């Protein structure tokens, strides 16, 4: 029920609301509203904040507002004093040159741990947290892993007399931007979907 | 006393260091620390196709594995829209189940080993033996078995399989029954347990501790009840629950998900009709083996089918699954091409953690031993 | 030693050369036997291999136990670090030889016991007590204060029930009147098997046998899966053995004493064997305890010292103080009995509820 | 609870006196399912062909690109595969392999299956290359234990036993249930 | 004096070195559960002279990598084998320790080898527990003088014998 | 960054890197020794490359016993960054290939590829 009260909250001010026929929910928050909003949707009964999922954009097909957009995801458990059950996700864009964003610690504790994580995989820094520490990566790493200008780092693989392989130019599968080893793709393998 | 308890000692299993405040005997407080396992599945599988990463799906949670592998499968499902045979989804409930079976067994083994004694650790891993086998039978592997599919699961079961889960489904019951017959009725246990191990719902949840070991502090929240998934809907469910948290509440309640496990492997079983193993949509499903010398788009789509994979639309999706240690699923951002644009990991065994310092705050230092083993950690899902 | 011959010097030489030979060949092949029977109990099996019955398992272990790199541990105190496992094991050894295997001359003509002191539970203590000295020391030596605290554990837990067991022993000296244990078995010849009169102060000292590392604290530590114990994890080629060794010899040593003191040493009703009673009764405690060893649980040394403190001890002074005013005014000896017979069926049928 | 300690004991000494749940390896032959993840085999038609045209699909379908296929051109005299291409160097990092049964899944002329030895450890990196007559299925043991035959003139005990060979290994000779 | 020395006393001392491995776990990933199940009642690496598990590394001989390497474990990892006794093997267990494995990224070893001697190497994902088995009786036969690789030559009992630690 | 020494000659690569190290401090420094095929260490080419953190130094594929004195410079090499006090060494496997054209790729590509796919390694297999 809070979660119909949320889309109704958020369509009044102007916010674009996005679904996927598959059951997901998005509502996407200016940084400025972003605070104060989440805020507002623990009080709204938000007990449960399940992750923080970053994202970052540089080598996907289509253009997006900013590189990186980090995704909170809020819950209202069921069996707990008086449970709907509604989960959705907000997504706020952090731009490249601005990996700012305000820490729901004080809110949740439950972003101790997540947003560290974010800042190790993204450069992202979590403004106003307890203590944003490199959790997964060595001290001594250079970077940020999980973002698309970090290489992967691979090895090649060995054999007999001389003969190696260089699984980048291995590869058969394409990614999004990988045109193929034809002229074009279209039909299947420009995207493909069944109607059920 | 700021004691440096390195990894993997003194004896701390899932690699994993702990610094450990600490006057006394008491234990002031716990800051731990992680990252010795980080291997990169996130990272590793943008670079992987569809079908390989089923490969690479288990390896994380190597305990309950076929939670990940179902929860990437209905992820990529659901973002491209395939038909599961309805065979397909008991079998997959019925090996969910079982994992979830071998899991708990080890978990259990793993703590009363841990502090307590040794002797339990063999027996219910016994039990695990014979389920493992089970596995093999169908699989070929003991763990990190690659049966799912995107349609369903791989191939069709053998005639050998059932007769043996029956055997095993009729031996588990006094099994299960004979460890909760030693345990519930705590003798020394009892004054090591019952106090400890403080889970007050607030912070638990402000936290984020959704595995299992939040029920024990009274919070009665199922993906397999909340958020029906892979029919389990279809299934007579009892959800076991603690009345305050605590370590001797958290494993008496994963003794009776046994139970519930293992009548909900049976209700299954008695189910279960013939039929199609997997979604027959060319462009997910290879043609079949025996057509691949008479047909020439048998073997163009068999060709590109496991060099090139499929190609999901532009989208993201997510699916939420009841795992050993909470909820769990994938949130899968594709970009049209045959490998993930991303896969962010729920793990819920990274969120569990966050309540340790709490968990072991003011208990005694031995203890902190026990209350690491019974919230069950897999140091494989949270360094990930 | 009122009735009873003394051997020459070097047949008392002799004879300790061998029990300190005979105590190293049982505690290898009493290893073996633990391992075996921990196995059958978790129904896994154990070492068919190198033996058959695993009995050439031990020189495989001793070869290794050699040659392993004896490592002098920077950071540790030079003399202590090589001395304490010294200590331990010379103030292990003895206090074994007192225990009577049989009657006079039944050792083939001499002695069945080296040494058979007047005031001989005193020797026992102070040699019991002269075990945690070299435990904890070893502790401080290693320059590990980790290690160091699991020593001050081991120290603490085996101090308050070495105590308790000044109480235990107390009861039967009453009865007796003498500190020599041949007096003791000879009186439980006569009488018979003092248990059935303190078998509560037994009871107090069998537990008491159990804080002695033997097992359930199991808080003592080992390094393992807890705050990691002293005496150990420093050393690594022969100190280490001498460690187990000593530990197991009074594992053995005490398994050997509760039939000795309060039961049936060797002095049977039938049969009257000289040995193999003795061993038999050994072989029973030795077997329950494994027993215990696989089936109980840990007592994370807060529980455990205040069920030594708090329940053991106080119970054993106040056994003791029965047995001093009845012995005192003499009045039966069956007073006694039936006084053990009816505490045991009170601290049996409690269990059931 | 004082009753639990004689229970947990009474259980312990019932399950002291039952002795046999266990295996003893190598003495005893471990059971293994037909469908086991194994060595892999090259199989032949009961031409005598190989299978193998050399397609390097099985290569693709490794999510670590552990296979190395070099292909080359049947001589119609005395020819290796069936069709107009076969596998001249075939080789399998068994370090890189991580025994997924994807390989087998994507021949087309059903040369490469997993097999059942799982008794390939060895000390040197650069010995743990399996190559094609290190796996054909005329070949009998792991390269260890053929090494160890030679210098030590015992043949190849493998050291399990099935119930039989699916039919996907056709041709692949081993242990069945007790039938020998 | 090394085990060595002596026609007789050298053999002796194989022997017993080698049915006395006292194998030391460093359990990193699933591969150390697969190990863990070498110890179970359907096949216990508890025969051969393996029964006991001394968690200290001072204790132990046989050094048993099983699992991924990260490389924050790599330096920590590496110190256990400098604080082990000198007669101490190491043993390379499963696809991510022996080579890279599947996982050719930036975040793991690509082989053990690099940061510890290993003496054995055994494939497999997880090894089978009999496999492992297998690997220690190779160890085994290894120090015994008993093992050759397939270039002919033989393979000196100790590894981590021949390095200069620095 | 730095690039001093020339391929293929291991005693001229070792001696400018004598010069120019200096009394550089290597407490915090990172040692790269580049190469191919990890098995293989007795035909073995290396590139190095010293990530101090504040300036960067390259010598080009000379040492490693594949050259006449290749392997008793890189004992000496190595024996001469522990001894200033360095105890980070890394191993990269890089293709033939790569081992090229990465002394020619821009520097800070170059090092970042060089530091995602280090190795830890033992300074005792280069002694
Ligand atoms: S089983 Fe081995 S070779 Fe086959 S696809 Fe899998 S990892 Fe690659
Ligand atoms: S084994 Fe099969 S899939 Fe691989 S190259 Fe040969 S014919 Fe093709
Ligand atoms: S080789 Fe396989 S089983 Fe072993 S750690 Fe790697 S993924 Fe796990």
């Amino acid at each position: 029920m809070r979660l119909e009260r949320v889309l109704e909250e958020a369509r009044a001010k102007g916010y674009p609301i996005e679904d996927n026929g598959l059951g997901n929910l998005w509502v996407v928050l200016p940084r400025e509203r972003f605070k104060e909003e989440m805020a507002h949707y623990k009080a709204m009964g938000f007990n449960f904040l399940a992750d923080i999922v970053g994202l970052d954009y540089l080598t996907y097909p289509d253009p997006r507002p900013e590189r990186f957009a980090v995704v909170y995801e809020l819950v209202s458990l069921p069996g707990w004093k008086d449970g709907d059950g509604s989960r959705f996700f907000v997504r706020v864009y952090v731009p490249e040159e601005d990996p700012r964003l305000p820490t729901v610690t004080d809110l949740w504790g439950s972003a101790n741990f997540l947003e560290r994580e974010v800042y190790d995989l993204f450069g992202i820094v979590f403004e106003g947290h307890p203590d944003l520490r490199k959790i997964l990566t060595p001290e001594d790493l250079e970077g940020h892993p999980l973002r698309k200008d970090y290489p992967l780092g691979e090895t090649p693989t060995l054999f007999r007399e001389g003969r190696y392989i260089i699984p980048a130019e291995f590869r058969a599968a394409l990614t999004g931007k990988d045109p193929g080893l034809t002229f074009y793709k279209g039909g299947s393998r420009k995207g493909y979907r069944s109607l059920w | 006393m700021t004691l440096n308890v390195g990894p993997q000692h003194p004896s701390t299993h899932g690699v994993l260091r702990l610094m450990v405040t600490l006057s006394g005997e008491e234990v002031l407080e716990v800051v731990p620390h992680i990252g010795y396992l980080h291997t990169g599945f996130e990272k590793t599988m943008e670079h992987r196709t569809y079908l390989q990463n089923i490969t690479y799906t288990p390896r994380m949670d190597y305990l309950h594995s076929f939670a990940h592998d179902l929860a990437y499968a209905l992820a990529v499902e659901k973002l491209l829209g395939a038909v599961v045979p309805p065979r397909a989804e008991t079998i997959r409930v019925i090996l969910n189940e079982l994992s979830r079976l071998a899991s708990h067994l080890v978990f259990l083994g793993t703590g009363l080993l841990d502090l307590g004694a040794l002797t339990p650790f063999f027996y219910a891993f016994r039990e695990r033996e014979t389920i493992l086998d089970l596995f093999e039978w169908v699989t070929g592997q003991r763990f990190h078995h690659n049966y799912i599919r995107i349609g369903g699961v791989k191939e069709d079961l053998p005639e050998e399989f059932v007769p043996e889960l029956k055997k095993l489904l009729e031996v588990l019951p006094h099994r299960i029954d004979e460890y909760e017959a030693l345990f519930a009725e705590s003798p020394i246990f009892y004054e090591r347990a019952r106090g400890v191990g403080v889970i007050p719902p607030e912070v638990a949840i402000d936290l984020g501790l959704t595995g299992g070991s939040l029920r024990a502090s009274g919070v009665n929240y199922d993906v397999r009840k909340a958020y029906p998934y892979s029919g389990y809907e279809t299934y007579t469910f009892d959800v076991p629950l603690g009345e305050r948290g605590d370590v001797f509440d958290r494993m008496l309640v994963r003794i009776r998900e046994m139970r519930e496990s293992v009548k909900i492997i049976k209700q299954a079983l008695e189910r279960l009709e013939p039929g199609p193993v997997r979604d027959p949509n060319p462009q997910i499903t290879p043609p079949p083996r025996h057509l691949l010398e008479t047909s020439m788009e048998a073997v163009i789509y068999h060709f590109k089918h496991y060099t090139e994979g499929f190609h999901p639309p532009k989208g993201e999706v997510y699916v939420p699954t009841e795992s050993a240690r909470g909820e769990l699923g994938y949130y899968i951002v594709s970009d049209g091409g045959s490998m993930p644009y991303r896969v962010k990991v729920r793990a819920p065994s990274f969120v569990n953690l966050q309540s340790l310092p709490y968990a072991c705050k003011g208990e005694q230092v031995p203890d902190m031993v026990a209350i690491i083993a019974s919230l069950d950690p897999v140091m494989g899902d949270v360094d990930r | 030693t009122w009735s009873y011959p003394v051997d020459p010097y070097w047949m008392v030489a002799l004879k300790a050369l061998l029990v300190v030979v005979g105590l190293l060949t049982a505690f290898a092949f009493m290893t073996l036997i633990e391992r075996r029977l921990l196995a059958r109990f978790q129904v896994r099996m154990g070492p068919n291999r190198v033996g058959p019955f695993g009995l050439l398992q031990p020189l495989a272990d001793a070869i290794k136990s050699i040659f392993k790199e004896d490592i002098v541990v920077a950071q540790a105190d030079r003399f202590l670090f090589v001395l304490a496992p010294l200590i331990s094991v010379v103030f292990a050894l003895l206090a074994f030889g007192l225990i009577p295997f049989g009657p006079p001359g039944s050792f083939f003509g001499y002695q069945p016991w080296v040494i058979n002191l007047d005031l001989g539970i005193l020797y026992l203590f102070a040699v019991s007590e002269l075990a945690v000295y070299g435990i904890f020391l070893s502790g401080w030596a290693s320059g590990s204060k980790y290690s160091l605290l699991g020593s001050l554990r081991s120290s603490a837990s085996l101090i308050s029930y070495e105590l308790g067991l000044g109480l235990a022993l107390l009861a039967p000296v009453l009865l007796v009147g003498s500190l020599n244990l041949n007096d003791i078995v000879n009186w439980q010849k006569e009488h018979g098997w003092l248990f059935l009169y303190a078998f509560p102060a037994f009871l107090v000292y069998l537990i008491a046998s159990m804080a002695e590392a033997a097992r359930t604290p199991f808080d003592l530590p080992e390094a393992e899966q807890e705050l990691v114990g002293g005496y150990h994890t420093e050393y690594s080629s022969i100190k280490w053995a001498l460690f187990q060794m000593a530990e197991y010899i009074h594992f053995i040593t005490a398994s050997a004493l509760i039939p000795t003191l309060f039961l049936g040493g060797w002095t049977m009703p039938v049969l009257e064997v000289p040995y193999l009673w003795m061993f038999l009764k050994i072989a029973f405690f030795l077997f329950f305890f494994i027993w215990i060893r696989a089936t109980w649980f840990r007592l994370r040394y807060d529980q455990l010292l205040r069920f030594g403190w708090g329940f053991l001890f106080p119970l054993a002074l106040l056994w003791f103080l029965v047995t001093a005013l009845v012995v005192a005014l003499d009045l039966p000896r069956t007073y006694l009995l039936y006084l053990s017979a009816l505490s045991f069926l009170v601290l049996l049928g409690a269990v059931l509820y | 609870t004082l009753k639990a300690l004689a229970q947990s004991l009474g259980i312990t000494l019932k399950y002291l006196f039952s002795k046999p749940v266990t295996v003893p390896y190598p003495d005893a032959p471990v059971a293994l399912k037909p469908r086991f993840h194994g060595r892999h085999v090259l199989t032949r038609h009961p031409n005598g062909l190989e299978k193998c045209i050399g397609c390097s699909l099985c290569a693709a379908a490794c999510p670590a690109y552990a296979i190395y296929v070099e292909p080359a051109e049947n001589d119609p005299e005395n020819p290796v595969s069936a069709g107009e291409r076969y596998a001249k160097v075939y080789e399998i990092n068994m370090l890189r392999c991580i025994f997924c049964g994807l390989c087998e899944e994507a021949c087309p002329t059903g040369a490469i299956v997993l097999g059942y030895d799982f008794e390939m450890a060895d000390y040197e990196y650069s010995d743990l290359v399996y190559g094609k007559e290190d796996m054909l299925v005329d070949v009998v043991g792991t390269k260890p234990q053929r090494r160890e035959a030679k210098r030590t003139g015992k043949p190849v005990k493998v050291g399990y036993v099935v119930p039989y060979v699916r039919p996907e290994l056709e041709g692949f000779k081993a242990p069945t249930e007790g039938g020998k | 004096r090394e085990g060595i020395l002596f026609t007789t006393l050298e053999k002796l001392v194989a022997w017993g070195r080698s049915n006395s491995l006292w194998p030391a776990t460093f359990g990193l990933a699933c591969c150390a559960i697969e190990m863990m199940a070498s110890t179970d009642a359907r096949n216990d690496l508890a025969r051969f002279g393996s029964e006991v598990f001394r968690a200290s590394p001072r204790q132990a001989d046989v050094m048993i990598v099983a699992g991924r390497l990260s490389k924050k474990m790599a330096p920590v990892m590496r110190r256990v084998w400098e604080q082990m006794p000198d007669p101490k093997w190491v043993i390379s267990m499963g696809a991510c320790a022996s080579s890279g494995g599947m996982f050719n990224n930036y975040a793991i070893v690509q082989n053990v080898d690099s940061v510890v001697p290993v003496d054995v190497y055994v494939p497999g994902c997880p090894p089978r527990p009999e496999a492992l088995i297998y690997a220690v009786m190779q160890l085994q036969k290894k120090v015994r003088g008993q093992a050759y690789n397939e270039r002919g030559e033989r393979l000196p009992p100790v590894a981590a014998w021949k390095r200069t630690r620095g | 960054m730095v690039r001093v020494g020339m391929r293929a000659a291991p005693r001229v690569s070792l001696e400018a890197l004598k010069a120019a190290l200096g009394g550089l401090k290597l407490s915090e420094a990172k040692v790269y020794l580049i190469t191919d095929w990890q098995d293989k260490r007795d035909q073995a080419r290396y590139a190095l490359l010293l990530h101090t953190g504040k300036k960067d130094l390259l010598v080009p594929d000379a040492f490693g016993p594949a050259f006449p004195g290749g392997e008793e410079a890189l004992s000496e090499l190595v024996g001469l960054l522990l001894a200033q006090g360095a105890r980070r060494f890394y191993e990269a496997v890089v293709s033939p290939g790569e081992m090229t054209a990465l002394l020619d790729l821009p520097p800070e590509e170059l090092l970042k590829r060089v530091m995602a796919i280090a190795n830890p390694t033992d300074p005792g297999i280069y002694l």
